[PDB]
C-alpha cells in the first residue's frame, strides 16, 4: 500500500539520519583522541582538518534528510 | 485526529537545523585552531571544549531525531522512551 511505502520513506530517511549521527560522533571522538594523544604533529593536524569536514559534510547530509521528511511532515500533515 | 503531532515534528526538524548550524559553525572554528594553532596546548584545551559542546548538539538533535521516529511513524505507538 501508497501508506506503507510513506512509512518505509520515513524509516529510511530516519533510520539513515541516525546512522549518520553515529558517523558524526565517531569521527568527533577520533578528534578528540587526537588532541589528547601525546606526540602530535603536523600530519595529526592534517587528519583531524580531514575528519572535520567529513563531520561537517556528514551535517550537511543530515540537514537534508531532515528537510526532506520535514516536507513529507507538510504534505502529510 | 490531530495534524499536530506532524507540526510538532516540523518544530524538531526546525530546532535540528538550527542545532546542524551551530555544530557546523563550531567545526569550522576547530578548522581554524587546528589550522593554524593546533600546536598550542592551550588552543587544543580550546578545541576540546567546542569538541564536548558539539557532543551535546549531537545528543540534542538523536533525541530529536527520535522523537521524529514517533511523530512521523509510530505516532500511535508508545515510542516514548526513544
Amino acid at each position: 500500500g501508497t501508506k506503507e511505502d510513506i512509512l518505509e520513506r520515513q524509516r529510511k530517511i530516519i533510520e539513515r539520519a541516525q546512522e549518520i549521527h553515529r558517523r558524526q560522533q565517531e569521527i568527533l571522538e577520533e578528534l578528540e583522541r587526537i588532541i589528547r594523544k601525546p606526540g602530535s604533529s603536523e600530519e595529526a593536524m592534517k587528519r583531524m582538518l580531514k575528519l572535520l569536514e567529513e563531520s561537517l559534510r556528514l551535517l550537511k547530509e543530515l540537514l537534508e534528510l531532515s528537510e526532506e521528511s520535514a516536507q513529507l511532515l507538510y504534505e502529510q500533515r | 485526529t490531530e495534524k499536530r503531532l506532524l507540526e510538532e515534528a516540523e518544530r524538531a526538524h526546525r530546532e535540528q537545523k538550527e542545532i546542524i548550524k551551530k555544530a557546523q559553525e563550531l567545526h569550522r572554528r576547530l578548522e581554524e585552531i587546528v589550522r593554524q594553532s593546533g600546536s598550542s596546548e592551550e588552543a587544543k584545551k580550546e578545541a576540546k571544549k567546542i569538541l564536548e559542546e558539539i557532543r551535546e548538539l549531537s545528543k540534542r538533535s538523536l533525541e530529536l531525531l527520535r522523537e521524529i521516529l514517533y511523530l512521523s511513524q509510530e505516532q500511535k505507538g508508545s515510542l516514548v522512551p526513544r
